[PDB]
């Protein structure tokens, strides 16, 4: 059960006029910082969200983020000048680590283009030539360079441990699924799709399966995990039946909050 | 470059007529992040909506929640209305249930 955690920015430049920067942070699935553009704070999402920090340890951090968000700007604005780069501007920053290794990636117009490496800036395997040229003037921020190496290796991996233990009682918790059927009509005629919703489930790991008897029909189409406003997931499984032979059909789901029991819901 | 928007649309809890129930609109796999989300009740625009912070995948492209109470009934429509900059049109994706 891993749970790293991913600080996400999400910054935007349409014209020299306008700009905006949102940021959040994710620890394994629940999302415990949401950093508006309209707020000088970056805000907490969950009681436990400062961990084993204090106040003053927090507000250091946050002093350090305000500076960095006007700073980015600016800088953004100065390598689009220099670069000879022409607006809109779409720069993404992810970045964080996982207690047991950090990471930080950006990412310039939907594409990787530079990490941060070591205790240097370096460009991606697949980057454009000019990014060589901005990571010659990113090198000589010495400052940035050690503060960036300061967070990753220093404030993140005690900040996340500090998440970990303060808040291991919502991140291992076990919310049951509730599943219904439906019935859409099919593209070919004579078939009908049935469809086995499942929802209101946590953990992300579920199992869903059409069912003759015993017998698991390969020709079910497991979907996508689709997120609740309730921190729980949603899932259905399709299965194209004929006409006449809807009858028998099961939906089966198994789920670790259950505790062993299966949900089982015949068709009509 | 630009990528289209792949839309969502699906419930909390079982559709039953006449119960409250939370209606759910997914919005996948566009860029760039600037996008116009509506949920609409009939055809018109439901003014208590509420969006999730914008986010993104392992791959570059943005996602984000909508939801909004909703009273499913059986001559009421639901659809969410999405407008991007990679598309002319609006797409419009209407709630299935039976
Ligand atoms: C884990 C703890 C937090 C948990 C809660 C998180 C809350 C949710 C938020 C999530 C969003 C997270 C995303 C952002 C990542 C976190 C922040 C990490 C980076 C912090 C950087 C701090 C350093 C900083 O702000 N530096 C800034 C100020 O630097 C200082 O500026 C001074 C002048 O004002 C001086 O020039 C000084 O140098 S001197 O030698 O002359 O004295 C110099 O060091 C500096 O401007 C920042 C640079 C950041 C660059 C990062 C961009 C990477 C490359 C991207 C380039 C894009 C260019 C493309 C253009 C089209
Ligand atoms: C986002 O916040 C910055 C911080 O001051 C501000 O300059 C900018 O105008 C804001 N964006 C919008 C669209 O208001």
């Amino acid at each position: 059960r891993l749970f790293p955690l991913r600080c996400l920015q999400i910054s935007s430049f349409a014209n020299s006029s306008w700009t905006r920067t949102d940021g959040l942070a994710w620890l394994g699935e629940l999302q415990t910082h949401s950093w508006s553009n309209d707020s000088d704070t970056v805000r907490s999402l969950k009681p436990w969200s400062q961990g084993t920090f204090s106040d003053q340890q927090w507000e250091t951090l946050q002093h350090i983020f305000r500076v960095y968000r006007s700073s980015f700007t600016r800088d953004v604005k100065e390598f689009a000048k220099m670069l000879r780069l022409s607006y809109p501007l779409e720069l993404q920053v992810s970045a964080g680590c996982e207690v047991h290794n950090n990471f930080f990636h950006v990412a310039f117009q939907g594409k990787d283009i530079l990490s941060f490496q070591g205790t240097s800036w370096e460009p991606t395997q697949e980057a454009p030539l000019w990014v060589n040229l901005a990571i010659q003037v990113l090198n000589q921020d010495k400052w940035t360079r050690e503060t960036v190496q300061w967070l990753l290796n220093g404030t993140c991996p005690q900040f996340v441990s500090g998440l970990l233990e303060s808040g291991k009682s919502e991140l291992k918790k076990q919310e049951k699924p509730v599943a219904w059927l439906s019935s859409v009509p099919s593209s070919a005629h004579g078939h009908r799709q049935l469809v086995c919703h499942v929802s209101g489930f946590y953990p992300k790991p579920v199992w869903v399966m059409w069912m003759r008897g015993d017998q698991e029909q390969q020709g079910t189409h497991r979907g996508d995990f689709l997120p609740n406003a309730d921190e729980t997931w949603y899932l259905q499984a399709t299965l194209d039946v004929e006409a006449g032979e809807e009858a028998g059909l099961a939906c089966r789901v198994k789920h670790s909050s259950l505790g062993g029991q299966d949900i089982i819901l015949y068709w009509s | 470059i630009q990528k289209t928007p792949q839309i969502q649309v699906y419930s909390r809890h079982p559709p039953e007529n006449g119960k409250p129930n939370i209606l759910n609109c997914y919005v996948t796999q566009f860029h760039p992040p600037h996008i116009e989300i509506q949920m609409l009740k009939n055809g018109k625009k439901i003014p208590k909506v509420e969006m999730s912070d914008m986010s993104f995948s392992k791959d570059w492209s943005f996602y984000i929640l909508a939801h909004t109470e909703f009273t499913p009934t059986e001559t009421d429509t639901y659809a969410c209305r999405v407008k991007h900059a990679s598309m002319a049109e609006p797409k419009t994706v209407y709630w299935d249930r039976d």
